[PDB]
């Protein structure tokens, strides 16, 4: 129960001597450790579970990088729902010093969302965008998922001007596409259409921008906005085999009266 | 068991028939492969290998890839067997600090070797299900008495002295060109780490 | 320097340290950072508090 | 001899200098592994020692080249050559000076400087938090090899005059560890300090005035002692420099601080501490737990065996007989050259040959065999053998045995990771279990001609 949620964020023994023999049999498996941590948490032995987290940092093998990365996710889960802010500021500091610090921020934001501490979360979204925003794309995307889910689309509209100021020019294509996929999935699809239109007017030769913008509209299922945008593709320059994949998406969508009109166009373009 | 062709995380299963012995009463060895993705220049066209066989050198891998090219009729050349720390001898760098186990990087000469040989591993991975008698037997190099008593043999005096003079003859001159002020800056930074 | 030399492996090694005056050079190795020196010797040693006879260990120097 | 750096010390730290060598020193019997005695070598304190460990050990090497140049220049009765020392992890540049006298004995010379500990503790300070306990093992073997062995051979050679019966008891006890295949994992000085407690603390019994009483007090004390709950603290002095109360309680604080982090004693089993070793872990780390519980268990089988069937000849025969039980596999070995005569054991070696490469013709292939088998299968297997094949290898002294135990880490299915260090077979596309028989083909093909019989579980 508690261990799978730690394994959710990362991407029968019934006594004390039960786990301690399995720690001999498995000193490098956090499934053995965290169940023995959850054995203490369900018995309300939080203080005993704090020292077991300290033992696991010195017992598990040192080449096990993602395995030791699981433990700091478990440690931040301890003093958030059982400890205080002064206990949380000590572990989170030492977690950033020892492992990759940016990955620690990505897990600790995920804990605040599940534990529903949104006032402490958006303060931490703001600080990490200050120091990791000029290099990392996903730190704006995780804050892009946060603002839309709490109905702050106008705050999720000013996210791009701060992202285009911070990210370099080679990441300007990436941050617009990732924000606008959240619009067709979680926000307003018309707001997403105002974002891809900047990429069409800036990069017409980049052909996979046309595919993503018609990937999000098939999931939108609007019958008029599909037939408009697929007709705007073919007037641009597409090669021989790539244009057939556009016919592969355009034939099967109308199947799931107007099917003879789209079969009459798929064969006129081979001769001319 | 026989239908296992590739791992969940992309490691191709590579079986091996194993040689018989006098004291022993058909077993297989399983070395697992993956394409290696790296921005490093000397780490290009490598196959990341887990669970290598015993005493696997560049020669037995040239033999085995020669068997793969002989079977599926393709072209591939082996360049260099990288990171073969079989006993744990080159795991920890001591000299840089005084100043991944059972894995390897199978370096090839070009990308056609890793594409053709990668597809040859795609076809070789299904032979556990298809034809258990068409697998390739791993012939271990077998150390006799002489190979184990080589470590009791003395050091050669002349090549050791050549290692001394050619070793110091480079570093003493280069470090002699990079003398005091730079090292005082570096150990000044070391004292900067000493204070805080 | 006197104390690090002594209280380990007595006169069988200690007098054997005294004969090629290695200890006097060890003094010179440390004194050089202050003011160098000349001839330095120890010039004298004396015994006052031998515990017991110990003939058996005394026969270790004997062949 | 005249050198650019004057020799500070030539300090012998050999077992034959502390009279614990399992074979008594026979002239020209070089086939014994206790033939070459290690000697610490110290030069004058000079800033001619570099700040990098490879160039440091190569400077020691070139100094030994000057020593070999003078020695072959003017003392050609003494023979000499060079060898590597790789028992210290990741320092492959250690070169020992092997010298053969016309008295038929051989020494290896090693060099210790003051720049050493600065570079090793410097390397510990330079290391990130990942690689630290392995450098604690390298520095621990380094301290066990160069630093405290001078005080060890000094102290045991000192108080050895007070316990004359100590030497055949400790040599016979090391032979008892040789017969039960426990000598390969346990260091010799640790077995000395375990073997010294009925002498340095005879109470409530007396000081053992016989081999029989001493060895039986050793086996009784091992069969009664619990390493988990109880420490072992030694007073290594002569009978009427002893430990005070605050130091004794400080060592007990080290034992309790060790049991705070290792309560079941998996990482550290034997705590044998004294004034020479206040840490108590210098010669007792890196040993597996079934070596400890198997040693205590065989102590209980032996002592309860003598409680049951009394003391006659057949019981003492069963004290030294390997039961070979509770192992995952058994490998029967035989070298084609028997070395019991060339180890200097009566049931004669008279000269060294003209070629030094022929000395390897009278060596132990099984020691390098089980050595590299422990080096490769360190994570997956526990491998025990007889180190002294000329003592316990039959009537010619030419047979060995590799008892192999699968660790409890690799008994079932596991998640496949790149750093697993195991010879596996998949049960699905996600989990793998250990492949026993492929390991068995690697052992048999690794020991192509000498593996005669192979028993499985």
């Amino acid at each position: 129960d508690w261990t799978a949620s730690i394994l959710d964020q990362a991407q029968a023994p019934e006594s004390v001597a039960d786990f301690e023999r399995l720690l001999i049999g498995n000193p490098n498996s956090s499934v053995v450790w965290m169940n023995y941590m959850a054995f203490q948490l369900q018995l309300s032995e939080i203080e005993k579970a704090r020292e077991l987290a300290e033992r696991a940092l010195k017992t598990i093998n040192f080449r096990e990088e993602a395995e030791k990365l699981n433990i700091w996710i478990a440690m931040l889960n301890l003093e958030n729902t059982f400890g205080t802010e002064e206990t949380l500021e000590e572990v989170f500091s030492r977690a950033c010093q020892y492992m990759d610090s940016y990955t620690i921020h990505t897990k600790l934001l995920g804990i605040y969302e599940i534990s529903e501490k949104f006032d402490k979360a958006a303060e931490l979204f703001k600080a990490t965008a200050k120091k990791f925003g000029g290099e990392k794309v996903s730190i704006w995307v995780s804050w892009g998922d946060f603002l839309i889910s709490h109905n702050e689309e106008q705050e999720a509209r000013t996210i791009l001007g701060n992202a285009l100021k911070a990210l370099p020019k080679r990441n300007h294509i990436e941050v617009v596409r990732k924000f606008a996929q959240l619009e067709f999935a979680k926000g307003d699809p018309e707001r997403g259409r105002s974002l891809f239109e900047g990429l069409v007017a800036d990069a017409p030769k980049r052909i996979d921008l046309w595919n993503v913008y018609v990937d999000q509209e098939v999931k939108a299922k609007d019958k008029k906005k599909v037939e408009d945008l697929f007709e705007r593709i073919i007037t641009k320059k597409i090669t021989r085999k790539q244009a057939k994949f556009f016919f592969n998406k355009w034939l099967q969508f109308e199947e799931s009266k107007t099917i003879e009109y789209v079969k009459a166009k798929a064969t006129e373009y081979v001769a001319s | 068991i026989e239908d296992i062709s590739a791992m969940k995380n992309g490691f191709i299963v590579v079986p091996f028939k194993l040689p018989d012995h006098k004291a022993l009463p058909a077993s297989l060895h399983f070395m697992f492969a993956k394409r290696h993705q790296s921005s490093n220049s000397n780490e290009s066209d490598c196959l990341f290998l887990v669970n290598l066989p015993l005493l696997s050198n560049i020669e037995h891998m040239k033999k085995f890839v020669g068997q793969l090219c002989g079977k599926y009729d393709t072209v591939s050349h082996v360049e260099e067997l990288l990171y073969n720390d079989e006993f744990g001898l080159h795991e920890v760098d001591l000299s840089a600090l005084t100043s991944p186990r059972n894995t390897a990087l199978l370096k090839f000469v070009d990308a056609a070797s890793i594409n053709n040989c990668w597809n040859a591993l795609k076809k070789y991975s299904n032979l556990h299900a298809k034809h258990p008698n068409e697998l390739f037997e791993w012939t271990y190099t077998t150390p006799s008495f002489t190979t184990f008593v080589n470590f009791y043999k003395p050091l050669d005096i002349d090549y050791l002295k050549e290692d001394i003079h050619t070793h110091m003859a480079i570093f003493e001159q280069r470090e002699a060109q990079a003398q005091e002020d730079v090292q005082s800056s570096i150990v000044d930074e070391d004292g900067f780490t000493l204070v805080v | 320097i006197l104390t690090k030399e002594v209280q380990g492996s007595t006169l069988a090694q200690l007098t054997s340290k005294l004969i090629p005056e290695v200890i006097n050079k060890e003094i010179e190795n440390a004194t050089k950072d202050i003011f160098p020196l000349q001839n330095i010797h120890v010039r004298k040693v004396k015994l006052l508090k031998q515990p017991k006879f110990d003939v058996g260990a005394l026969m270790a120097l004997h062949g | 001899m005249k050198l650019p750096l004057s020799v500070k010390s030539i300090l012998p730290v050999g077992s034959a200098f502390r009279y614990t060598s399992l074979c008594q020193p026979v002239p020209f019997a070089y086939s014994d592994p206790d033939f070459f005695q290690d000697v610490i070598l110290e030069f004058e304190t000079s800033p001619k020692w570099p700040d990098e460990i490879t160039s440091l050990e190569k400077a020691k090497t070139a100094f030994l080249l000057k020593i070999q140049e003078e020695l072959s220049a003017n003392s050609s009765t003494y023979r000499s050559f060079f060898s590597r020392d790789e028992s210290i992890p990741y320092n492959l540049e250690i070169v020992t000076l092997n010298i053969l006298t016309p008295e038929g004995y051989g020494f290896k010379f090693r060099v210790l400087t003051e720049r050493d500990e600065i570079l090793y503790l410097r390397a510990i300070a330079n290391a990130r938090n990942e690689l630290k306990p392995e450098l604690e093992a390298t520095f621990l073997k380094f301290t066990a090899k160069y630093l405290a062995s001078v005080r060890h051979t000094r102290t045991l050679e000192n108080i050895s005059h007070s316990y004359q019966f100590y030497s055949p008891v400790v040599r016979l006890f090391k032979r008892w560890l040789d017969t039960h295949l426990l000598l390969g994992h346990i260091t010799d000085e640790l077995a000395e300090l375990i073997a010294i407690k009925p002498f340095v603390d005879p109470a409530p019994y007396f000081i053992p005035g016989s081999l029989e009483n001493g060895f039986l007090k050793v086996l009784k004390f091992i069969s009664q002692w619990n390493w988990k709950d109880d420490p072992l603290i030694l007073d290594l002095v002569k009978p009427e420099e002893r430990l005070t109360l605050a130091q004794y309680k400080g060592i007990q604080m080290n034992f309790t601080n060790l049991r705070n982090s290792d309560p079941n004693g998996t990482h550290l089993q034997f705590f044998v501490a004294s004034k020479n070793d206040p840490s108590g872990i210098l010669y007792s780390s890196g040993i597996p737990l079934p070596i400890a519980t198997r040693l205590t268990a065989l102590a209980k089988v032996a002592v309860n065996l003598l409680q049951t069937h009394g003391l006659n000849q057949q019981t003492i025969n069963l004290l030294f007989t390997p039961g070979l039980k509770d192992y995952d596999f058994v490998v029967d070995l035989r070298t084609p050259i028997g070395l019991k005569s060339s180890c200097g054991i009566l049931s004669a070696p008279s000269n060294f040959p003209e070629n030094l490469n022929d000395l390897s013709e009278k060596m132990d292939p099984t020691y390098q065999l089980v050595k590299y088998l422990n080096l490769k299968y360190k994570n997956s297997l526990i491998l025990s053998s007889r180190k002294y094949i000329g003592v316990n290898g039959g009537e010619k002294g030419d047979k060995n045995v590799i008892t192999g135990l699968i660790k409890p880490l690799f008994k079932g299915a596991h998640k496949f990771r790149v750093n697993l260090d195991c010879n596996v077979k998949p049960v699905d596309d996600e989990n793998v279990i250990l492949n026993k028989e492929a390991i068995f083909h690697e052992i048999a093909a690794f020991g192509n001609d000498m593996v005669i019989n192979f028993e499985t579980d």
